[PDB]
């Protein structure tokens, strides 16, 4: 995997009206996936999840980001791993933040491998304008990869 | 008189299925989702901001299909999403400076 570079002539065209995004490193990343479960609860071996892991992590990294990782969390410890992520210093002087969490989950939670449930709502605030000064005005991307029901779509024929 | 801020603002979050389903895992590839991600970003995160590359990957997952034949669950299909409170355009600006 590479990723291509911009240039010296697009970032000068655009960087007045983006996200101040020149740090280095441009922003902590984490990425936490939950593949082996417990199963205190119903949840499969999320066989395929290493690849998932493994390309976030590179791809983080050739854009910049000094990388955190998490493997194998509880509900409880991705909070409390999340909220620490959440208080970092190095947030003062980064520009950008991304979080990346891959597990099961339904709609509007994700599973910690013990089957008890994170609610993303209590995610996003962690990192908001009340709990994490140090990232204000600056721009936070999620990647949220987890089931939000256990229908499969059949889809649609095309007209 | 200063200037406050709401909250939470300043966020961007893709969602690899929409409400209500499950997402596609390919035990071999990982999921449709972080696949696409990756080469969307890898090769246009040098002139496309990151929504429009969330743009871009829901293209490339609305287009693709299951292969599982046996299994009613062949042909089967995800979409993906993403939600935002940005306020300004998220160009990441890769390999700038030198």
């Amino acid at each position: 995997m590479q990723v291509k570079p911009c240039t010296p002539e697009f970032y000068q065209t655009h960087f007045q009206l983006a996200y101040r995004l020149q740090s280095r490193p441009r922003g902590l990343a984490l990425v936490l996936s939950n593949v082996h479960f417990t199963g205190e609860k119903e949840l499969e071996f999320r066989s395929g999840g290493d690849v998932d892991h493994s390309t976030l992590v590179t791809l983080f990294k050739l854009l910049g980001y000094d990388v955190h990782v998490l493997c194998d969390q509880t509900a409880q410890e991705m909070q409390e791993k999340l909220q620490n992520f959440a208080q970092l210093p190095a947030h003062r002087v980064t520009d950008s933040c991304i979080v990346a969490l891959l597990s099961h989950g339904v709609e509007g939670a994700i599973y910690g491998v013990d089957g008890k449930l994170l609610q993303l709502q209590e995610v996003f605030q962690l990192f908001d304008n009340a709990n994490c000064p140090s990232l204000q005005n600056k721009p936070k991307m999620f990647f949220i990869q987890a089931c939000r029901g256990d229908e499969t779509d059949r889809g649609v024929d095309q007209q | 008189p200063k200037m406050r801020l709401p909250t939470r603002s300043d966020m961007i979050c893709g969602y690899a299925c929409l409400k209500g389903t499950a997402a596609m895992r390919n035990t071999k590839r990982g999921s449709w989702y972080i696949e696409a991600l990756a080469q969307v970003f890898s090769e246009r995160a040098c002139d496309m901001h990151v929504a429009d590359m969330l743009v871009k990957v829901n293209a490339l997952i609305k287009d693709r299909e299951g292969y599982a034949p046996g299994t009613e669950f062949h042909r089967c299909k995800e979409m993906s999403e993403y939600c935002s409170t940005l306020c300004r355009h998220l160009y990441l600006f890769p390999g700038h400076p030198p």
